[PDB]
């Protein structure tokens, strides 16, 4: 159990789960609600 | 047309020509049909007018953008009825009595279409509020015609504008917009 | 909608060129406005103009 070469390393462990949560997760919500915003604004200064 | 009852699209219609008839200061009359005169016959022809400009200006409630057009069996070709106000969601454009499709340079249709009509409808199945504007408007318009006063057309002017609000009021509670939630864009960027 | 902006723009014009009523013409200057406007919204609920994805000019700049 000690010394086994195929070691499954995750990060944000939640018990009960095979898999690891990535931490972008944890954010994902604003980096969508930033994407948006960035778009509109480029298409804004295309119009102008 | 009122399946009901057919008195009612009779009665309602009589009561807005004799609406009409008292905006230049007129006894009402009791029969519209055994009634024919100059004066009867002039007003009914206005608010006919009348009653199509105004559905044709497009409402929540008389728009049905998923209207289908079924193109005959045989041939494929649809009739373009005086009933259709107003056609759009496309590009149709009544190309010889039919229906065309100015995209493609065709006449003939395979199958149903799907698009955004506007069909005239009769004035006793209106809403109440729209039926208020479209007598008002036609007896304004049945004044300055044949009686042209001063006084009478700036109380109807008055009238018209007051009775226009409570359709637009209406046409607002009806469809009860949403910049937010029933935005078609915005939507998306809500979501997280 | 076109068909009422031609009636009462003719109706308007057949008033002054050969019977020109004062009051008549006052009153149809507001109704040829009004109709000049419904065939203004028609057009654009028919052609759906956009300035950013139907533009021939600024569609070419939102490549990325």
């Amino acid at each position: 159990l000690e010394e086994c070469p195929y070691i499954p390393v995750r990060m944000v462990r939640i018990d009960g789960e095979s898999y690891g949560r990535s931490y972008v997760e944890e954010y994902l919500g604003d980096l969508k609600s930033l994407e948006n915003l960035q778009e509109s604004i480029v298409k804004m200064a295309m119009i102008t | 047309m009122n399946m009901q009852d057919a008195y009612f699209g009779s009665a309602a219609e009589l009561d807005a020509v004799n609406e009409m008839l008292a905006a230049i200061g007129e006894s009402p009359v009791t029969t519209l049909d055994e009634d024919g005169s100059a004066d009867v016959a002039n007003a009914r022809r206005i608010l006919n007018r009348i009653n199509r400009q105004i559905q044709s200006k497009g409402w929540a409630f008389n728009i049905n953008e998923s209207a289908t057009l079924t193109p005959d069996a045989s041939t494929g070709l649809i009739p373009f009825r005086p009933a259709y106000l107003s056609i759009l969601g496309g590009q149709y454009i009544n190309r010889g009595g039919w229906v065309y499709d100015k995209s493609t340079g065709t006449d003939t249709f395979s199958g149903p279409i799907t698009v955004t009509l506007i069909t005239l409808q009769d004035y006793d199945e209106m809403p109440e509020c729209f039926r208020q504007w479209i007598v008002t408007k036609a007896s304004r318009q049945f004044n300055s015609r044949f009686f042209g006063a001063e006084d009478v057309e700036n109380s109807l002017a008055q009238e018209e504008m007051e009775a226009r609000m409570a359709c637009n009021e209406y046409e607002m509670d009806f469809g009860q917009y949403n910049m937010l939630d029933g935005d078609a864009y915005v939507q998306g960027l809500i979501g997280r």
